[PDB]
């Protein structure tokens, strides 16, 4: 339904305002919680915004 | 003064530390109101973690400074 | 709570539990469906394999989580 996926990567988003709000929400569908997600971001799970 | 730590569960914690309190001293206070361990404890400040041999104003946290809380776990 | 189980061809069936509920169960509800016997239901969440006798509260499964059913053929 991607209406509790879109709810938790928001509140990601205000963890986190340095990421892409379009990758949270693809994390969110592979990992499916807001405590992987969040923690596996300064992992190195998502890539973060370099000059490209 | 007063903080404002945010969960990710949208829950806002408003705990009493000084500018001389110790970042491993905050996330003990957390341990006692919520009951996490410091190991899924994770302070982050604007996108930045916050090391625990560190002081608030090593950061510059002022008052009424908002921290956000990350959530983790190492089972599976 | 509502989970989407993903099967082998892509198909995607959701179903309603909850943290309460057994993996056993929703097997039963997956063969109640699909009509797939439970001994050939190999349900894994996120590289977690689901044993039969445990409670979906043991593996943290929220809501809107995709899992895995793998299908098994000749063996006993």
């Amino acid at each position: 339904s991607n209406s509790q996926l879109n709810a938790m990567a928001h509140q990601i988003q205000e963890m986190f305002p340095q990421v892409p709000y379009h990758l949270v929400l693809q994390d969110l569908q592979l990992t499916r919680s807001v405590e992987i997600t969040t923690d596996n971001i300064l992992e190195g799970r998502i890539q973060v915004p370099f000059p490209t | 003064m007063q903080i404002f730590v945010k969960t990710l569960t949208g829950k806002t914690i408003t705990l009493e530390v000084e500018p001389s309190d110790t970042i491993e001293n905050v996330k003990a206070k957390i341990q006692d109101k919520e009951g996490i361990p410091p190991d899924q404890q994770r302070l982050i400040f604007a996108g930045k973690q916050l090391e625990d041999g560190r002081t608030l104003s090593d950061y510059n946290i002022q008052k009424e400074s908002t921290l956000h809380l990350v959530l983790r776990l190492r089972g599976g």
